[PDB]
DNA sequence: CTGTTGGCAAGCCAGGATCTGAACAATACCGTCATCGAGC
DNA sequence: GCTCGATGTTTTATTTATT
RNA sequence: AUAAACCGACGGUAUUGUUCAGAUCCUGGCUUGCCAACAGGAGUUCCCCGCGCCAGCGGGG
């Protein structure tokens, strides 16, 4: 019972460009429940099932940054490391992220991606989106705190 | 049938009813998991000193190893009705012990005595050394009548529930008697990690800090109490008494056990809480439910609604399984439905 | 009926009214999940050394380890009652301690005294003196008679409520008390993650930054105190006192219950919330509704509200459940005589329940 | 096939089910790690005690064996050695059409005829034999009342059977009780309060104490069991199956039960039928790991090493499993139980 | 393969006032993960793997009792924890015995306190091995050191 | 039927001290060799 | 067929470490 | 059918009573989110029906 993630980028990758960029337009991810190209997306990946509705809120709301930001690699890169990999985020706004309360960590995990537009794994980070909780806010911190201080 | 099983499912607020020898909260080892624990002793010792045992069931025994303060008491409860000599001889007979008036006189181990009994017991060798008796002939026609004396027993009934041994005296050949009920030590339903108290003992002639410093384990928890009655033993253990009186003790045990908590540390912690479960079941050969809670009870809006779920859920299979269909009611307040424990009772009154 | 059972629903404005050797709060995990935590001794400490206690109780005891300084006290106290021959061979006799003119003498551990008791024991010390009557016998013939010595506990009554232990002196068989009083620690009906206070100290001399930078963990919440008075204890425990004078003083230990808090970190984060809920039951064997909150009280307008709510639910459940027909008595701020004022409900208290 | 292999998975509550001279919990070294242990003679004890055991064993039907139907058999058995008039002068003073004959018997009735024959060779009889060999007498009336105990867990510890052939093992074998994990006992530390002393115990004490997922395994010996009934039928001797899997399924040792009270049932019952008895011991040769109790990985282990080896160690036959769990099963080879006695009945009709 | 505790001792001695002060207010040594100033600590002592991780959050928290707490002195096998603790002559016995009993957590928590208290004079590696291994068996060893000593 | 791109994301400096960590009493008994002849 | 009781014989080795 | 066979280590038992973690403390100074834009294109609509100039109009769905 898992969200198959590359599908949902790989779908992401190939939809037309005036559904993706309807999606792009969202301010907050609950927002996305108000437009149609959102559940023509999410569709086949059983956004019938709440949970799954929950965690694919967040996936698409980050797959929304852009649809060249996220370059997914493959091992494999979480998003702690490729953050810290960009060079161009400080340690106060990783902390900006995890402390930030409900629908406000999205935004501002949003932003960090337009800003960093970081090289990574993607179907780890939708493992961690899933999850969203104080585990996966505590080893994000720990990835990116180890990648920055080794360089 | 002939046994009555006993379960109850009960919640405690934060307290330490139970504790080691370097006073930290008993545990076990269940399912891979730690359990806080309560000892069956410890319930049984809570029970038979409770005011609803003195005030439904009577009075409990007198368990002790000294001897002389024992017959100093004796003396006093039962001088009006023999004299000293027979007394002490009973004791010593009794006892195994020679009785003068030392001032410290040992047993071989510590013994529940019950004072009626030992009353019945003088009254014999009264009759005995009067009609020059001597105590071996007395021991073995003593031996041909064991029921007087276990309604004696009458007269102490938690030794006809919980048992007692001699290693000495004439109590080896006639004060064996196995226990009537059963009881496990109650496990909690969940893990637990025991949380720690750092407490401080101000003194008011000491201006800079405290005058101690300390640590005391303590936790919450959803207990599992099980006991089951022995019955037919609990007759013959009281001299032969009728099912309906073993019946009404039985009774007396489930409000106990439903109702009963440990005194320990309850001026400071006080989990004064009633059992939010309680079931009682007829049946041919015991059944404990302790495998309902092998898997530990995970949280689910509380510990106590999943733990109770748990418990029903693991009944119906059981009951299923081994096809078991004794008479069986719960009283719950989260089979029967007992909107009250009274209905309970009574119905455990009533054979079921 | 001999229980007088309290409970209280009381929340705190975001503050940290007890916390560890950390400066973390205390906490409980309750029903699985955390609460925020005031220990029961915290509670009695603040109640007995309160302004309350003071005015309608009397003088708390005298809690110390140190014998040298208590010493020194009882001679200034009883110094015109005695000869400090007598004074210092009591507090020998009842601590089990030699008292010469040492500095430092201590004790086996923090105890409470009472100076109106350790009085009373001069006076038979000063007897047995009179009449040769050798120390083991005096303990004897004393030890023949606790009543007395437990009105000298009429003169320091949170050792009536709370108990004295003892494991060295006469105290060993004279002075041991079972508190009348049994009391929980104040637990949240809810969950809490505690939030932290990230402070600093601003250095008037130094121009950049700060001279200190710290932190403070802090957290509102509502909580349950409960803590039932045994009475016929509490009538031993003072000498053989009357069962009104008993009801006295459990009316005013709801009135604390009520309305004292724990003095820390007030002075920075200024909780001083009175109670909103209060039921005193009376009843005939101790009970607690801590069970109620079991399943942690989820936010819904408030913690308040459903705390009350699953309060008053539970204690139906259990009253019909076991058929617990005690009087049983409530007063709130939002069978079971319903009282506007805590006065009523105190003035209620006092007539047994009537 | 001739045998019945019964396997059970049992889990108990905190207890001590079985200790040494030392009041310490017996245990085990299987795979390098410790198991807690229930001893065989402890167990099959429980059974062998038990009321069921009485009531269904005991109280059997083929229990009375009778000395007049066996006169025939035992006329020409015996008739090699000793000549009828010994042998029928024997039958008749023992007891004051059948097919076959119990071993046991033959071999105490030949004793009998020794002492008869050698009785006769001397010059002697009336109350003067019947006073050398009463107690023997009276031992081998009460054996010929208890053949299906006797059939089953052999004769008992004293008998006074009196021949090489009256050495009589039980049909079934009980293997001794292991964890199927490893165990450290939890230590009990209790005093008792003496209602005459005021400053501390009367007495303070330890009592070790475990919790546990039990593997009991039995097997039944069916041949030997119909040929010590007198030539019994392979269905009788699957009722006797039946009860045996019946009693290792539900009875426990009543060692310390008073006080920690241990009644559990069984969460698993397997029965298979084989030419070689085989125990599924190692399947916990690598003990078991705790994964939300230590039951459901301790089934799954069983069934995934009975996947494993069965084909290969010849266990191809008749195979049934109750289960009160609901954990992945064996392979479809095995045919899945509900109720216990669904597969009670499974074994009462030759699998 | 092995975690250099003197290196991770001196570390600790010449930290930052801040990242020190951030490291001692933990409460239990899970919490060390929180804690960036802890990773960037640890991470050359082998964190990045994940045996060394259990271990070195066991002696940082023992070390984040406080810079000058646990006094390093160099063998004459050395002064054990045991003997340390005893050697103070500030710890009750019946205190070694609620730290030997206790649990996961719980144990850390007890020792950093007895720590604390006693501060000690010992061989740090050693006790840094004996953190590493952390069985039923050093804590036995530890609290027959303490009674031996005493 | 059709939805875009570039360019850019900061630095300084600061995290405390005082003082305190308990005592007493209690840790069981039985049986798991044998002989002989006597009295019962 | 026993239970009773006196009775054949014989014991002591230590005492501070570190997976 | 193996130093095998037959074969319980058994019974009794509160770890108890006493205890604030507590006093002091700004997170603070600087900063456009900004530049381009018709919502227009495109009559498929699958039936029954009534009246025609055959182009196309209606009522029931």
């Amino acid at each position: 019972d898992e969200i198959d993630a590359m599908a949902l980028y790989r779908a992401w990758q190939q939809l037309d460009n005036g559904s993706c960029a309807q999606i792009r337009r969202v301010s907050e991810p609950d927002e996305l429940r108000d437009i149609p190209a959102f559940y023509r997306l999410v569709q086949p990946f059983g956004w019938e099932n709440p949970r799954h509705q929950q965690a694919l809120l967040r996936m698409v709301f980050c797959l929304s940054a852009g649809k060249n930001v996220i370059r997914h690699q493959d091992k494999g890169i979480s998003l702690g490391r490729a953050l810290a990999n960009s060079g161009r985020i400080n340690e106060r706004r990783i902390f900006q992220l995890i402390r930030a309360d409900r629908t406000a960590d999205m935004v501002q995990l949003r932003r960090l991606l337009t800003h960093a537009e970081p090289v990574l794994d993607w179907p780890l980070m939708a493992r961690m989106l899933t999850w969203w909780g104080k585990r996966e806010r505590q080893q994000l911190l720990e990835d990116f705190v180890l990648t920055t201080n080794k360089n | 049938s002939n046994f009555i099983n006993i379960h109850v499912l009960i919640s405690h607020s934060p307290s330490c009813l139970n504790r080691d020898d370097m006073n930290m909260q008993k545990d076990a080892i269940f399912g891979g998991k730690r359990r806080v624990r309560i000892s069956s002793q410890s319930l049984k010792r809570a029970m038979r000193k409770s005011g609803y045992y003195a005030q439904n069931i009577g009075e409990s025994s007198l368990r002790t190893i000294h001897l002389a303060q024992l017959r100093d008491v004796l003396r006093q409860k039962l001088g009006e009705r023999f004299d000293q000599k027979i007394i002490d001889k009973t004791l010593a007979l009794l006892s195994g012990k020679s009785v003068d008036e030392a001032e410290k006189i040992s047993a071989d181990a510590v013994t529940p005595w019950v004072v009626g009994e030992i009353a019945w017991f003088c009254e014999q060798v009264a009759k005995a050394e009067a009609d020059n008796l001597d105590d071996k002939k007395l021991l073995k026609v003593l031996k041909e009548d064991i029921a007087a004396i276990r309604v004696n027993l009458q007269q102490g009934v938690d030794i006809a529930l919980s048992g007692r041994m001699a290693t000495s005296g004439m109590m080896t050949e006639l004060g064996k008697v196995d226990g009537a009920m059963s009881i496990a030590h109650a496990i909690t339903t969940h893990q637990v990690d025991s949380d720690i108290d750092w407490f401080t003992a101000v003194d008011d002639l000491q201006e800079q800090g405290s005058a101690h410093l300390g640590t005391q384990e303590f936790s919450s928890g959803v207990f599992y109490r099980y006991a089951n009655i022995n019955l037919a033993q609990l007759q013959e253990n009281l001299g032969g008494a009728s099912r309906e009186q073993a019946l009404e003790i039985a009774t007396h045990v489930v409000h106990m056990l439903a109702t009963e908590v440990p005194g320990a540390k309850q001026r400071t912690y006080a989990a004064f809480n009633p059992a939010d479960m309680v079931m009682v079941n007829f049946s041919d050969m015991p059944l404990s439910m302790a495998n309902a809670f092998e898997k530990a009870v995970k949280a689910k809006d509380g510990f106590l609604q999943p733990s109770i779920q748990a418990f029903n859920q693991y009944w119906d299979r059981v009951a299923n399984g081994y096809g078991l269909n004794g008479a069986a009611a719960q009283f719950s307040l989260s089979v029967k439905q007992m909107p009250t424990l009274e209905q309970l009772k009574s119905w455990v009154r009533n054979n079921g």
